[PDB]
């Protein structure tokens, strides 16, 4: 919240940081290990917003980088298709066509009139939705402050807008916007969010700047679409955030100075915020005890499946959400016999993996 | 006998000579068991079973 430059220096963890990546937190372990110790000035969540092709992720960067916070870069759609040894499952070519080929943002920009497309719709939310578990457990663990591009609360503008140009299904739009509650409540609000606001036009401008072969070239780019970002940011989404966190907005990135953001988030102190627990504002964030604090750690620290596990909402009742059994079936004989997910990570010998006999290890929220 | 006596029909008087399985056969059940299990265990975790054979032995 503070910058090094005014701090004359960089800023210093006030205690050992826990290797919550490498390590399995423990009832026990919070007992015999205090949670808001480590904490300080920073240990917050600056969210940010803007219209798409806002190029924010390089502000991010740098806000991160003059602040001392983590980048966490943005959504990365691939990462179903990529595994421990990389290689895109996206190769596996229309061998099961109907509802096992892939879809990245590049299909959905060259073809948002595909069912299949609701598929990321919804596990693009994951996606976000996951990261932000990722960020607080790196703040609980290590007390460091946060930035995360976009966040699971902003992800349902792109849902009702890419629904009110119709490419996704009525069945789909209940679908996402009823899961959202089951899953959205049980997170964390950042502390401040910063949203950058450009007109449709003068984003049409940039994207085109950006000259990408899946992007520039396709069609989904109207003006309404790329317009309702704007009507759902400003109040739909905006709101809310407006009652927990703390809004800023400059007119947007390019423009937007980092130093002056700088130093308008650090006029911004939240120390006047301590005032009456029952506020309404930072109320995600008043711990009263250290071990509440630790409920908070382990729940985040040793819970990441249960967060996961919530996901699991049986819904059969949307074809385009179904699979084919039989070819579901192929399916799973695809993944698991390619190269390299026979196992668990580290175990896929076939490809690679040696010290096994004696290896039993698996580490923390390691995927499977 | 002719003699329904309810001691010495009770009575330990042998003949009870056990097979080559009699004792044997807990050993290499429990035993069985526990190999089993930890195939068990690396069956369900996606390793494989034999892998991590400190877990069999133990
Ligand atoms: N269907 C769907 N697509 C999204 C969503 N959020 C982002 N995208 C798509 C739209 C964009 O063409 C593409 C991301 O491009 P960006 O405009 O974010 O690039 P930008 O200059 O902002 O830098 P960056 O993306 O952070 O590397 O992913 C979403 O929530 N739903």
């Amino acid at each position: 919240i503070s910058g090094k430059t005014m701090r004359g220096g960089p800023r210093v963890p006030k205690a050992a940081p826990y290797p919550y990546k490498t390590k399995k937190y423990s009832v026990f372990n919070a007992i015999f290990d205090k949670t808001s110790k480590r904490f300080d000035e920073n240990s917050k969540v600056i969210c940010v917003e803007g219209p798409i092709a806002a190029g924010k992720s390089k502000f991010a960067k740098e806000l991160a980088e003059e602040l001392d916070m983590e980048y966490y870069p943005a959504v990365d759609l691939d990462l179903i298709y990529i595994n421990s040894y990389g290689y895109d499952m996206r190769k596996l070519d229309p061998q099961l066509p109907p509802s096992c080929r892939s879809y990245d943002v590049r299909n959905f920009c060259l073809d948002p009139s595909h069912d299949l497309a609701a598929q990321f719709q919804i596990r693009m939310y994951m996606l976000r939705y996951s990261q932000y578990i990722d960020a607080l457990q790196h703040v609980l663990s290590t007390g460091q402050g946060v930035v995360l591009e976009r966040s699971p609360y902003s992800d349902f503008v792109f849902m009702e807008a890419m629904f009110r140009q119709g490419y996704l299904s009525r069945g789909a739009r209940s679908v996402y916007n009823e899961l959202r509650q089951n899953t959205i409540g049980e997170l964390l609000k950042p502390h401040l969010v910063i949203y950058l606001d450009l007109p449709v036009d003068a984003v049409k401008k940039q994207i085109k700047a950006r000259n990408v072969d899946y992007e520039v070239q396709s069609k989904v780019f109207s003006d309404a679409y790329l317009s309702d970002l704007e009507q759902l940011y400003k109040q739909q989404y905006l709101k809310d955030i407006s009652t927990h966190a703390e809004l800023l907005i400059y007119d947007w990135t390019a423009g937007g100075e980092t130093e002056v953001v700088v130093e308008d988030i650090e006029r911004i102190d939240f120390n006047q915020f301590e005032a009456d627990i029952h506020n309404k504002k930072m109320l995600d964030w008043r711990f009263p005890l250290e071990a509440e604090w630790c409920e908070a750690r382990i729940k985040y620290c040793h819970e990441k499946p249960d967060l996961m596990n919530y996901f699991n909402v049986p819904r059969f009742d949307v074809p385009e959400l179904v699979r084919s059994a039989d070819d579901g079936k192929v399916w799973r004989d695809v993944w698991f016999n390619a190269p390299g997910m026979k196992y668990r990570p580290g175990y896929n010998a076939d490809m690679g993996d040696e010290g096994l006999l004696t290896k039993t290890k698996i580490g923390i929220n390691q995927g499977i | 006998s002719a003699v329904n006596d309810p001691l010495e029909l009770l009575t330990n008087k042998g003949t009870h000579e056990p097979s080559f399985l009699s004792p044997i056969w807990n050993p290499i059940a429990c035993g069985v068991a526990g190999v089993g299990a930890a195939i068990f265990i690396n069956w369900g975790f996606r390793k494989p079973v034999f892998s991590g054979i400190q877990k069999h032995i133990a």
